[PDB]
């Protein structure tokens, strides 16, 4: 009888894969084995999407065409000057140096993993995947390069990303993933990065630059809708898939969710404070979009898995009590720090201050309107803050230790520990547990503060770290808002 | 304007406006500093262009001269598709395939078919390389070229679709040809063989100059004339894109070589190693196919056809 | 454990041996946020409690209001998490202050700005 | 799933758009197709015509109390029709170089060229009439809705005529001795001169309507079944079955072409049995000329049944809009 | 023996062609002899462009395919919100309503002449031309369609250039080319319009759109670059043509030159009070486009004519000298009847006074200046100016008679005849020759002013011919920029 | 003259037959551009040139600072051209004001705003 759409795709796929006569298949496929994760039959896998490459490249050259004719028209219409305010381009040096190289590195992990799976059907799903992130890495650079000719910052984005200390936070999230087997890799980056606690990152990034004038970014955004439908369906697909093969398999799962949960929020914190602080057109605060897409959505999700016998992640509590004070913290370990920043930060309006009272009724005017009223009367003086003391960095998750107890919002949340010898730290109790089930690799961190008492990072002294090592200009790419070249420049485009 | 391109471009080719393709392709990759080893390699770091023994000062000498940047290639293929897409609804509406006697389908299942396992073989392979290579400039040429081979599967697998009416039955056969058919034993086992190799411009080497390099113009030039004497001319337009695709392959694969082979006497005496152990079984992997088609003749044309194209390069093979 | 295809055993990059003769040392002093993380400090072990105190510790913390009122040292002391009662004239190693040792300072009566801990 | 802070605007769409079809967002093919020409107040009576102003509904004897009643089913605005066609003509320039690059043409025997020569390439003068009447069509017909579909088709016919003039190229190897040839048949071939003679008849027809009838229905829809569908089938026969992939083109322009052309017709005969009456009238004195047009052809090649057939074929087509013809 | 490009062109165009046999070719071909134009060979006819239609489709494709990505980009974004001020947009109302119009009239003018002419390659020509001209019309009617949803004065363009009167200016002028024969048509818009005049039109809205952030106006203008560069070697190919096939069309071709400079120079006039005093940012003076595109520009072309016997038109000294003065007494003209406009006029600023002094050192601050002094005082009075009488109409350019004596510039140029029993009214002497030597045609005018005194504006107070009449809102679309529901929905943005 | 394929023959569409018993008359008023052309009046034939005056032209030109001082009735005129002395208490028609004639009247002595004519 004709085939089904379902048993067609299967033959223009997995049909062509065969059981190998002269090689080992372990030798074919060397890596699936390692993790504990037991594979039952590859041929329960369901295709996430069935997409033939006629149609893929069909599909996809009918949406770069209209992108790139919308980028030269934004830099022909030099575009850049209808954004609300140039404080908005500092989203954007913080995209290109810290998210875009994790698209690259996307790209590299899934082409990998595309080749290490036995299942045909898998390995399509991951290779499709791989060429989307290589897409959404050129299309970025490509996006971001006008805004490159007119503001400081975006110049050197994958050279600071191996260096600078704030860019290990993302660098060793996806560093981490990728030294991890194959089915630990899908497990971080498929299910938890793109299924779970995808629209953390892309909804305030996006959906900013719609509030901002930003036509580039916005374009971009719509252009990557289809393509992350794709990628939170092979996400779920995943999950469903391992869980059902073994019951074995169900307990490592629920590791990987509670390591991939908490680390993925520690990376998260970066965008919290984006959004919050550095939009100048407000979308909703960080405290809305995690009550929505984590407390809300996640915890439908988490009632969906609980059928194979997964709980909700470790720690998700001291994350949802977290939400009233992340990007307030952050913020405020940027404005000290950002002498050795490539984005510049300043004290907010009094207007977006009572949009904080109001979004954050329990801790701002309690702990962090204070802290601007302080930082502003000594900016005001000519002693405006920068903190020249290097701080305390995380064993695992490598942000300053500047995170506060669930109970206790003035206590740091430190901890430490002594393993074979040595004494190594963290921020809470979420990195901690991580560290203790794996401490080989985590003893193994490149982190920056150590790197520089080390002397590796070509300078002792710290303005020949920022300019010599990171490429961070001083006095352009650096320092307070107020002053800068690009507040100069825009004040001059207006 | 302050600047006109980024700074890694500009270190390469100077503060001037920058084209797509060189914003897209250079040094955008990850390449020091990493956090922890990989658990699945005991000798080798994240991103190390040890990887191979292949040893360059700047893979980035490696460069694409048809500059496909995503945009460019999807765009490049979303043109030829369409013209394949045609002529396969013109085939199937007139019943081109159906027609054909059942001597010349079976013809059609057995030697041309069966090669889309040979296509998947390359898609591995070229997954493979691209998340082993370091540099932006050979990684992407190595997805995109993994991608056309899955393409490419997938049109020879409609061929057998069109065939059988859409039934399924004619891949059933194709496939146990090249499971259990001795003509296809010698290059099964060669696609099994380099779906172990370590050493990702081995790979490169054997799948994307050596295998190719005779097998395209076997079958898709050579055994194409054959088949219009075996009354199957209207096969031609379905593969008609075969044809184009490899003509477009040789720019970057030629690229590639003469920057490698270029760089040293140490690269061009490994590549040398590599071309004598597996230049003769790729021969070896044709020969019974050839002498079931369109004759030995056809597969010595292609080999001496290969023999010219590695002098470009100042290496050689028999 | 680390599951691998080998002993996935290596050195730890931030043993003392790597830091040319100095230790790393961490002060944390609590309701200072102010400085939003403990001080990462390099640090000669051979230097006096009372040299860290002035050299180190005083010109850190110089920008918060409370500095100059703080007498750090007849402050409450913990080394990694214990009681801890330095003594001024000895040297950071022979009384116990090792690499990547963490030392809290808490200075009674001085406890931040605004009820905030700052 | 991106928020968006849109806008409220003061009104949806053009006045002119509004009265026609509501206050609310228009198509693409609305805003671009719609009382957007000019309708009164003329300034000059033309030089050219002693009986109609400029933008006369009058030139054709039909009358419509609304001539954007025709409307486009394929909804074909200037953006719509161009993007459609370059993907059309991407595959068919690919099948000309496919037969130019392996000598599918060149290589038939020179009596199978001659017969190509003969029966198939002079259709580009034909094409060109249709081009031309067309033309007319568009300048003469006051909805832009009905002058767009006319103006699109005339291109179109022009496009055919190249692909036809370019298979005779291909036989003479791009010389042009195929195509003086070819017009030497088309100008003094006793089978093309019943042809010859009702094109250069249709180019003098005032009415336009008369003639989107006549060019656009009567002729193309006997012409274009018996010659790329019935002679296309006998090609195979005469050993030129390859042929068939260069006049791909023309059956997939065909098939979209029925769309437009029937919804045309049902809207102007459904108007009035008046309009009807007429229509019967300049089919009863035209198909029989297209029939007897044709008769040659067929008969030199696929025989006079294939032509009957498709009388019969226009036959049925016309008795939906309640109009007759003397095929089965 | 291989075909040459040119040749293998020809053959596909047109070879297709056939000399008729079974009817006449002056039945077939009946406008080409009324004119008096002789054609000796129409194998002379060079093809101005060489495009096979699926060539045509293929890159037509491609531009649309990009216009519309960015349409579309600029709507979701709301683009209009970017513009340097909403001051602006009426550069866009009279763009819609005057212009627009006048592409559609050239799609349905040129379908006529691809079909009257016997030769196949300048049928072809005009072919491609009135495609070209169709798309023009469709893409601007969706490059306007985002600023109708939040501006006034753009929603019924087609039905007030039938009716509003100054819009009787840019639909007569197309009227008279439409009802001439088809050389005239083609000497009119080909070589008149499309080649020599093409930048005075083109240049200012296209510029000026990129200087005030436009970019729908801006990205249609980039898309329409490479049609007008056919269209300009259509425009070139055909007066060589004409005036190389007999020497008795030189004469005719001289009259055509001169009668369709003059028209096309009282249609331009618009365009000058646009770019002059619409535009918040300046690109340049009508003075210096019209020194550069016309001076400069058109007098090099006429040097190469003179091998031909044609000399540069009548009367281009008086149109050289008005550039001084035009732009100020249109917008004057405007001012005082803008209750009767689907667009607004106001006092230009301070800043742009200084401008136009620099500009126009010779005529600003002499004539025209003490005139906004003037009226800025009665509108801070609360008597803001409004001429509550009607004009005299030009008999050919229909526009009022405001313009003045070459070195008289406070003296009009008003001129007038009798024609068989009738009196009647001229600008200038430009428009009185053209008047003279075909009366029969300019006698049938709709002269707006006149009809409305007939009754034949469907009202006799003129609220009612404004209001239901041309369809303009009456406090929406008309009267003062300040004030205007447009200012205020801007200063709200 | 015009060259047609016809007898190319039209009626004026402005011929007097088509205003109802009135008449168009047009009055131009010397350096006073405050007005940018002649005014185009809708008239009847026998109303009296005193009437003309005080009823039409009068008011017309009420908007301009030297109205209010012009003596138009005694002014300089002109009828098509024409040295023209009117008549106040004729009727147009009677003293030779056609249809679409013109009058110039030139107020000596009151010749605009700023040296401008305006
Ligand atoms: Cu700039
Ligand atoms: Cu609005
Ligand atoms: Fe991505
Ligand atoms: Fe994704
Ligand atoms: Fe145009
Ligand atoms: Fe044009
Ligand atoms: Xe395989
Ligand atoms: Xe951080
Ligand atoms: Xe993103
Ligand atoms: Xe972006
Ligand atoms: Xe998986
Ligand atoms: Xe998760
Ligand atoms: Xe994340
Ligand atoms: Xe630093
Ligand atoms: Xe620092
Ligand atoms: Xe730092
Ligand atoms: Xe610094
Ligand atoms: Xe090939
Ligand atoms: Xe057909
Ligand atoms: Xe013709
Ligand atoms: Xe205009
Ligand atoms: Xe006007
Ligand atoms: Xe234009
Ligand atoms: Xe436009
Ligand atoms: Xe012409
Ligand atoms: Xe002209
Ligand atoms: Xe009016
Ligand atoms: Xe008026
Ligand atoms: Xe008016
Ligand atoms: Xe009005
Ligand atoms: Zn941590
Ligand atoms: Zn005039």
């Amino acid at each position: 009888k004709k085939l089904n759409l379902k048993d067609k795709y299967q033959y223009l796929t997995r049909d062509m894969a065969w059981e190998p006569t002269y090689q080992d298949k372990k030798d074919i496929f060397p890596e699936e084995d390692f993790e504990g994760i037991k594979i039952t039959d590859w041929s329960q896998w369901e295709d996430p999407f069935r997409l033939t490459m006629d149609a893929y490249w069909k599909y996809q050259a009918e949406k770069e065409k209209k992108l790139y004719a919308i980028f030269d028209a934004f830099a022909q219409n030099n575009g850049h000057q209808n954004i609300s305010d140039a404080r908005y381009v500092n989203a954007l040096k913080l995209f290109i140096s810290g998210i875009s190289p994790l698209e690259h590195a996307a790209f590299q992990g899934y082409s990998k993993v595309g080749r290490q799976f036995s299942g045909a059907g898998a390995r399509v799903a991951c290779q499709m995947q791989a060429i989307d992130e290589l897409r959404h890495s050129q299309t970025q650079q490509h996006a971001m390069s006008h805004y490159n000719k007119h503001f400081n910052g975006l110049h050197d984005g994958p050279h600071m990303h191996d260096r600078v200390w704030y860019l290990s936070v993302p660098k060793s999230f996806f560093d981490d993933a990728r030294s991890a087997g194959p089915f630990e890799f899908l497990t971080a980056i498929s299910f938890s990065f793109e299924y779970v606690l995808t629209n953390l990152l892309f909804v305030p990034f996006m959906s900013g630059a719609a509030y901002n004038g930003d036509m580039a970014t916005v374009t971009f955004g719509f252009s990557a809708q289809s393509d992350e439908a794709r990628h939170m369906t092979l996400g779920l697909e995943v999950i469903k898939f391992i869980l059902e093969q073994h019951e074995d398999n169900v307990p490592i799962v629920q590791r990987w969710i509670d390591k991939w949960f908490w680390r993925g929020f520690r990376l998260l914190s970066l965008v919290s404070m984006m959004m919050d602080y550095m939009l100048p057109n407000k979308v909703m605060s960080w405290s809305e979009a995690w009550e929505v897409y984590y407390e809300q959505n996640g915890g439908a999700l988490f009632k969906d898995l609980e059928r194979y016998g997964i709980r909700p992640p470790k720690y998700q509590d001291v994350a949802n009590d977290a939400k009233h004070h992340l990007s307030h913290q952050l913020w405020t370990t940027f404005y000290q720090y950002c002498q050795a920043t490539n984005f510049h930060t300043w004290i907010p309006e009094k207007e977006e201050m009572d949009w904080m009272s109001e979004k954050y009724p329990d801790t701002f005017d309690k702990y962090y309107r204070p802290r601007y009223e302080y930082l502003a009367k000594e900016a005001a003086a000519g002693r405006r803050f920068y903190n020249n003391t290097l701080p305390q960095l995380c064993q695992v998750c490598q942000i300053p230790t500047i995170f506060t107890e669930k109970d206790a919002p003035t206590m740091l949340s430190h901890r430490q520990i002594e393993h074979e010898g040595e004494r190594y730290h963290f921020c809470s109790d979420g990195c901690c547990d991580i560290f203790k089930h794996e401490p080989e690799k985590y003893i193994q961190a490149w982190l920056p503060v150590h790197q520089i008492y080390q002397g590796n990072c070509e300078g002792g002294d710290l303005e020949t770290v920022v300019q010599k090592y990171y490429h961070i200009n001083i006095g352009e790419d650096n320092f307070d808002y107020v002053g800068s070249p690009d507040q100069k420049h825009w004040l001059s485009i207006k | 304007p302050i600047r006109h391109t980024y700074g890694h471009i500009a270190r390469r080719f100077g503060d001037k406006p920058a084209t797509r393709y060189q914003e897209a392709s250079y040094d955008i990759e990850a390449k020091t500093n990493f956090h922890y080893r990989p658990q699945w390699d005991s000798e080798h770091t994240l991103n190390d262009p040890t990887r191979t023994a292949i040893r360059m000062e700047d893979w980035c000498a490696v460069s694409d001269p048809r500059q496909f940047y995503y945009g460019a290639y999807v765009g490049n293929r979303a043109k030829m598709q369409e013209s394949a897409e045609t002529s396969f609804g013109f085939c199937e509406k007139r019943n081109l395939l159906t027609r054909l006697s059942e001597e010349t389908q079976k013809q059609l299942l057995r030697l041309l078919v069966p090669l889309r396992h040979v296509e998947l073989g390359a898609n591995m392979n070229n997954a493979k390389i691209a998340g082993d290579a370091t540099a932006t400039t050979v990684s992407q040429m190595h997805i995109y070229t993994g991608m056309d081979r899955l393409g490419i599967g997938q049109y020879l697998s409609r061929i057998a679709l069109m065939i059988d009416g859409s039934t399924g039955a004619a891949l059933d056969e194709s496939k146990a040809y090249w499971m259990d058919d001795e003509m296809w034993q010698p290059m099964r086992k060669l696609v099994e063989d380099t779906l172990v190799v370590d050493d990702w411009f081995e790979l490169t080497l054997v799948q994307n100059i050596l295998i190719d390099g005779m097998m395209y113009p076997l079958v898709y030039d050579k055994m194409d004339q054959w088949f219009e004497s075996q009354g199957a001319e209207d096969v031609s337009m379905l593969t008609e894109f075969m044809r184009d695709w490899y003509k477009e392959s040789l720019r970057w694969t030629n690229a590639m070589m003469k920057a490698v082979a270029g760089e040293s006497e140490t690269n061009r005496e490994l590549l040398q190693k590599w071309i004598d152990h597996w230049e003769p079984q790729a021969y070896e992997a044709l020969k019974p196919l050839a002498e079931a088609s369109v004759g030995i003749d056809g597969l010595n044309e292609a080999r001496a056809e290969l023999s010219a194209r590695l002098k470009k390069f100042e290496l050689q093979s028999r | 454990s680390v599951n691998a295809l080998y002993d996935y055993k290596f050195e730890p990059k931030d043993k003392v041996e790597n830091f040319h003769g100095m230790q790393l040392l961490y002060v944390y002093w609590p309701d200072h946020l102010l400085f939003c993380a403990p001080f990462a400090l390099l640090v000669q072990p051979g230097m006096t409690f009372s040299a860290l105190v002035d050299e180190i510790l005083k010109p850190a913390t110089a920008a918060h209001p409370d500095s100059a009122k703080a007498d750090f040292l007849n402050a409450e002391w913990l080394l990694n998490d214990e009681p801890f009662t330095p003594k001024a004239d000895a040297s950071l190693k022979e009384q116990g202050i090792d690499h990547k040792s963490m030392l809290t300072v808490t200075t009674p009566g001085l406890k931040g700005m605004a009820n905030a801990g700052y």
